[PDB]
């Protein structure tokens, strides 16, 4: 337990130093732009290619169960609720932890094994300010944007599928979206996306900085990054879902 | 922007009454009972049309029905 | 060849967990005997209408 | 035989998609229409 | 150049120890080489000298200040005297050779763009890269990567230079070229070049001082003449590449003329002070070693 | 123990805050929330002041952060102890005094002590950082 | 790095895990805290709850 | 380019499938060792339970999410006795298959890709080829057999833990009667759905193992390329898992929903 | 040992070529070493000689069959008379030294467990690892990994042995130890050992034949007596390590008595055949080279 606790302490100290560098030292705009564009180019097509079939499946299941129930006109409410509070943040979790966090960990491990971190450190530069802060900010920004895009594309695809395939009424879909989804739902979705992006960036950067070299250290570090990201983001999602349903729209 | 009445009140593509040859009528209702746009127009309880716009003119609602 | 007996330990504990989980899922959750028809006898009935 | 293998894989994928779409549409089973 | 004192240095990667009681005194401006068998942890020593690693015990005094006790605020200035060449150069791949060279200048000094370009071009010409500044680290060979790393290290006028395994992936011709370049830069700048390697050609022609690590210990540190005329089984075995001696099959079971600086280069002041210290050491050398050193110095 | 003393002091302060807040809410329910917030601010201000002093008490002793003692851990322990003790004693008093707003014993021990400890920790950390930065300027360049 | 691999990671881990647990607990019951959201509680006597929750 | 890559991956999967009997008859001990390694993890992740612990935690989280959201929405509407009848269906239709697929992908597939990349970089695949051993049959087919053997217990544990988490959250944290939950759970759950879900998960695991073995077997660029291979394999695995579950659910319940409530 | 007759070999990783035309004839049973500057793709040549890589043109004949263009079924039988030591051994971390050593003869030979243990222990004691058979590859050093890879190579009685940079990660002393072991192995089992390295101590002391790769070509291949008395500027520069010569600062800018086998080992049959071959070749050499070689042979 002592070794995992020490690793957790190192991660927490690194994140605290990252926050201090963000709020005290000047910000790196060029590196932030580069990392934002890199994350977008690595995790934009996969997030849509995962969101579209998943939302189509959810819409199909909801429509058939409700049609057998009898209340097929209230499918829009469940569609909007699921797409806003769960589907968006969860697809963000999957396609961010799998792609962006792993890419960040691989890049920082490559810098570490090539002694570029040591090259920065011997020059008096703190690599945290120059590297970690733009990557964490880029991760948060891209997570926010991707969550918004995922929710929008999921809702539109669900509408088109339900109307043109399962022959439900379009007016019932669009007029019931706001029945169970409101400002608290979109606000908690935004909070989820921001926290997920920040945690994924922090975990990826911390694992990349502490790579073990060797011949499998980078791959092991990336796998551990992915596992830790999945576990932590699922736990945070559970906590934030409880918090959000406490401030429910219907209650 | 100015006339944005909500996602529920925007015309939607597809469905009966949206293809070429569909006829457009104006129905001057005493009241709409909170009816939204894109609702179903039924003849003999058969959905064969759509209501497009529910603009209120001189404080008497008029419905555009295709 | 091989037989480190730590791999064997992992294998036996995994097999024990597998058997426990599979039996619990089959009995207490899926109710496989009920679905198959174990411990039950067959009866019939005639109705004027199904009644749903 | 890379190109032939890729063609076979693409054909298999297209056939799988077509078969699952036909199963979704219920094309295989035959029913009678009553007016 | 500045003298570097090391006293009672020790290291440990967990329970296992890398080396202990490494006591030495690297002179000022003189090229020195630390050698020993593979797996003795010499790159660890090189990194601990500048401050990348924190030894468990000991004291590394540079310019009178214990570099291990100095706070991180002061370490931003002590590392200004340093210039580090890594095994692969550690060049940043995102920026080309010109930008890699200019990076420490743009980070520390306040010079204008024209002066930066002048200094960078001068230092790239120094290390044999006159018209090769527009390439990236990923499209140059290992030798060119080492040259670019050296050029980046030679722009802030360093008083200490740390070269880590300059022979890695280089055939002896290219290693000889790099050794000649290091001799030349020590002639021009007098920058206390320190080299870490287990090569023999380097450790018989280049150094003014040499030391050897064996079985988590420092067997001896001293001048070139003293080390090349020592009847110590480990040193005599290693410097000749023999097979019979304390150094075993693997880690589990355990004079030639010096490289002269090229004509057209300023005279080296390291040799004179090294010989001056060699005489005082010869005062306490064994009689056979004394005769050998007297014969060598009087040529 | 420094953390024990700070926790006892802040627990007493939080009990006084709870008593005053209960009296004010009972007197004038309309402005009740405002009163609570005001008292909370006062509490925070108090912590902040001490934190600032503590920062000076560190920054004079050591010229560099590495030689400085980790005050964050001490303030976290003090805040946690203050929250736990204040919740326990407030729940004990609430059995004989109906003006306070106290929930079940487990809630006051854990859930609201978490709020008290987090607020105290954040305010103390901000105060210590500000106190150290106050004479960071005065340090020689 | 030297800073990340320092010999103070245990205390950092304890402090960080306590802080994260505290943050989660506060977020869970940010509205239910009595020291911040307190209103007087009145009572009534009824014959039956009638499904009231 | 694109056609060449499709042909290469098709050849790889064909050659990996056709060598399954060879590895079954010749490399039984390696298959058992890989079964143990996949079941109980490897490296620093093996001390916590390996794949089993990660799968269990993620499935518990998913079940808790289902229970919390469903109970909240139904209590707001009012018809909250249907919660179990809801949760079960979700766990069979969308949530548990996809979630178990993603967690299995992450853990097992990333481990396999890292191991195969390390073997490729360290010239162990070349060492096997020199010694007259079919490297693909020895490695990829053995991984496929181990995954096929291990997937059924893993998905059984995933389903059990998802059901347990949903029931515990609904009937302990929300204080719903256990009898009502059990009635609405066992009344509207069909074993046919669970069997088809198991078939989906088996096919999905085979596809995931093939994809990750493809990405890790042809790794390049030293230790750095292993991480990029892991990332690309993860992206492809997520896409494939979601697509497979969607297609299977569309095929099975396209015409007959297999659910009756009204007349 | 058996003879390898490379002819017209040419490798090209896309547009950039590694070597243009390599023509060799490696003698049977004699240690041979390939030399060159860094980045000349010597390890690529070592891999291509066994069939792991595919040269675009040329031919490589072992015995009398061209292994470059032959059915893949016959390749796994041609590679039976091979033993390869990679730069780090290429051991498997899942199994210890004993199982790694026993793998080649567990896969091919239908031998019993006791005979397997006997031969494995024999070959482990041959390479200086008597009681290190229970250790995993991750708990040993690089030199020990090279020894274990060699021991795994020696179990099936190879006719050809390939060595990929034995000097990697080893100082001159342990490299000298490994060179002595290789000479002892060739003295005992009489296998055609071929080494790829840029080291000079190995080049001047170990081999019976030497070859040179420079500027993507083959300079010359021949016995050590021919090469160590060569007037070619490139060969002389590389062998003596001279800074002045055709070899530049980087890739873009481009007689020793020999060590004897350990006393007690069988007389090395390679030495006599090498001396006979150089005696035959001697009448086509410069007079200074002829005089030097005659002085060396006497």
């Amino acid at each position: 337990l002592e070794k995992p606790l020490a690793t957790v302490g190192g991660f927490f100290k690194m994140s605290v130093m990252t926050g201090k560098a963000l709020f005290t030292r000047p910000f790196q705009w060029k590196e932030f732009v580069l990392q934002s564009w890199f994350l977008i180019r690595v995790a934009f097509l996969p997030t849509l290619a995962v969101s579209i079939p998943l939302t189509v499946l959810i819409i199909f299941t909801l429509n058939i169960l409700l049609a057998e129930f009898g209340a097929a006109d209230v499918s829009g409410a469940g569609a909007a609720l699921g797409a806003v509070t769960q589907l968006g943040p969860l697809v963000t979790v999957l396609v961010v932890a799998g792609a962006g966090s792993t890419a960040i960990c691989a890049d920082l491990g490559a810098r570490t094994v090539r002694e570029e971190i040591d090259a920065l450190e011997v020059l008096g530069i703190d690599p945290i300010e120059r590297l970690v802060v733009p990557r964490v900010v880029a991760s948060t920004f891209v997570a926010f944007m991707l969550n918004g895009a995922v929710i929008t594309i999921g809702l539109v695809g669900g509408f088109f599928f339900g109307v043109y395939i399962q022959n439900v009424s379009a007016g019932a879909y669009v007029s019931t979206l706001t029945l169970l989804t409101g400002f608290p739902e979109v606000l908690i979705s935004v909070v989820k996306a921001t926290l997920f992006g920040m945690i994924a960036g922090l975990v990826g950067c911390y694992r990349g900085l502490t790579v073990a070299g060797g011949s499998k250290g980078v791959g092991t570090a990336v796998n551990e990054t992915l596992v830790l990201c999945v576990v932590a983001l699922f736990a945070v999602n559970v906590v934030l879902t409880t918090i959000g349903v406490r401030f429910g729209t219907g209650r | 922007c100015g006339q944005w009445r909500g996602i529920a009140n925007v015309p939607l593509p597809g469905g009966p009454g949206t293809e070429s040859g569909s006829m457009t009528l104006y129905v001057q209702m005493p009241e709409t009972l909170a009816l939204n746009a894109n609702s179903r127009v039924r003849v003999r309880d058969v959905f064969v049309g759509r209501v497009r716009k529910i603009e209120l003119i001189n404080w008497v609602p008029t419905l555009t029905v295709d | 060849m091989l037989l480190t007996r730590f791999i064997k330990m992992q294998l036996v504990i995994f097999l024990t967990l597998t058997l426990v989980a599979l039996v619990v899922l089959a009995l207490f959750y899926l109710r496989l005997p009920t679905w198959a028809g174990l411990g039950m006898y067959k009866l019939n009935a005639d109705l004027p209408n199904s009644g749903g | 035989p890379y190109k032939l293998a890729g063609l076979i894989l693409g054909l298999v994928g297209v056939l799988v998609l077509a078969l699952t779409w036909m199963q979704f549409r219920g094309q295989f089973e035959d029913k009678v229409q009553l007016t | 150049g500045v003298q570097i004192d090391v006293t009672g240095l020790s290291k440990s990667f967990g329970s296992s120890k890398i080396w202990e009681d490494v006591t030495m005194s690297i002179p000022a401006g003189e090229v020195s080489v630390l050698l020993g068998p593979s797996g003795t942890g010499k790159s660890v020593f090189l990194k601990s000298l500048i401050g990348l690693l924190r030894p468990e015990r000991g004291s590394i005094v540079i310019d009178g200040t214990d570099i291990l006790q100095c706070s991180a605020k002061e370490l931003y200035e002590i590392r200004t005297l340093f210039g580090v060449l890594f095994q692969d150069g550690a060049l940043f791949g995102s920026m080309n050779i010109y930008d890699n060279t200019a990076f420490p200048l743009r980070e520390h000094t306040k010079k204008s763009e024209s002066e930066i370009r002048k200094i960078v071009m001068e230092k790239l010409d120094l290390v044999g890269m006159p018209n090769d500044g527009h390439k990236f680290p990923g499209e140059i060979s290992g030798g060119m990567r080492k040259r670019a790393g050296l050029a980046r290290a030679l722009v802030l006028d360093p008083e200490i230079i740390l070269c880590d395994e300059p022979d890695s992936g280089l055939d002896p011709v290219r290693t000889a070229y790099l050794s000649q370049l290091l001799i030349d830069i020590n002639a021009q700048i007098d920058a206390t070049v320190l080299i870490v390697t287990h090569n023999i050609n380097i450790a018989r022609t280049v150094p003014d001082n040499m030391g050897m690590l064996f079985r988590k210990q420092l067997v001896m540190f001293g001048p070139r003449e003293v080390l090349l005329t020592s009847e110590e089984p480990v040193v005599k075995q290693f410097l000749n590449g023999r097979r019979i001696g304390p150094i075993g099959m693997s880690e589990e079971k355990d004079v030639p003329p010096q490289l002269q600086a090229t004509p057209g280069m300023p005279e080296r002041k390291a040799v004179a002070r090294r010989k001056a210290r060699v005489r005082e050491i010869l005062h306490t050398l064994p009689p056979a070693a004394q005769a050998a050193i007297l014969e060598e110095l009087d040529r | 123990s420094k953390w024990l003393l700070r926790g006892v002091v802040f627990a007493t302060a939080m009990v006084i805050v709870r008593l005053l807040q209960g009296a004010l809410v009972n007197a004038s329910p309309g402005n009740a929330i405002w009163f609570s917030t005001g008292l909370l601010v006062l509490y925070a201000i108090g912590v902040a002041v001490w934190g600032v002093l503590d920062g000076r008490g560190d920054a004079r002793s050591n010229p560099d952060p590495d030689r400085r003692a980790d005050l964050a851990m001490t303030w976290l322990l003090a805040g946690l102890a203050a929250g736990i003790l204040s919740g326990a004693v407030s729940w004990f008093i609430g059995l004989f005094y109906k003006s306070i707003y106290t929930e079940s014993l487990l809630n006051e021990i854990t859930t609201f002590a978490a709020f008290t400890a987090l607020l105290t920790f954040l305010v103390a950390v901000a105060g210590v950082t500000i106190g150290r930065w106050t004479i960071d300027r005065k340090a020689p360049p | 790095m030297r800073t990340l691999q320092g010999s103070d990671r245990f205390r950092k881990g304890l402090m960080g895990v306590i802080v994260v647990a505290l943050i989660i607990g506060v977020g869970s019951t940010l509205t239910s805290v009595p020291m911040l959201f307190a209103v007087p509680t009145y009572y009534g006597q009824f014959a039956d709850t009638g499904g009231l929750n | 380019r694109f056609l060449d890559s499709m042909g290469h991956v098709a050849w790889f999967v064909v050659q990996a499938i056709v060598h399954v009997p060879h590895a079954f008859r010749h490399y039984r001990r390696e298959s058992l060792r890989l079964v143990a390694e996949i079941g109980m993890g490897t490296g620093a992740m093996a001390v916590i339970g390996g794949t089993v612990a990660i799968i269990g935690f993620v499935t518990l989280s998913a079940g808790s999410l289902i229970a919390i959201q469903g109970f909240a929405s139904l209590g707001n509407i009012g018809v909250e006795a249907f919660t179990g009848f809801f949760a079960a269906l979700a766990n069979i239709r969308v949530v548990a298959p996809v979630v178990t697929g993603q967690a299995l992908a992450a853990t097992v597939g990333a481990g396999a890709t890292a191991e195969l990349g390390a073997m490729r970089i360290s010239e162990e695949v070349d060492a096997l080829e020199v010694m007259g051993i079919k490297s693909i049959s020895y490695l990829v087919s053995t991984r496929i057999m181990a995954g096929a053997i291990v997937i059924i217990p893993l998905y059984a544990m995933a389903i059990l833990l998802s059901f347990m988490s949903a029931q515990l959250v609904t009937t302990i944290f929300y204080s719903q009667s256990v009898g009502t939950y059990e009635h609405y759970f066992h009344t509207f759950l069909r074993v046919d759905d669970v069997m088809w879900s198991f078939l989906e998960v088996i096919i999905m695991s085979v596809i995931v193992m093939l994809n990750h073995c493809y990405f890790g077997y042809f790794a390049s660029g030293g230790a750095v390329g292993v991480g990029e291979a892991v990332g690309r394999s993860m992206r492809t695995s997520l896409i494939a898992i979601v697509l497979v579950v969607l297609l299977a659910s569309l095929a099975l319940y396209g015409t007959d929903p297999n659910f009756n409530l009204t007349v």
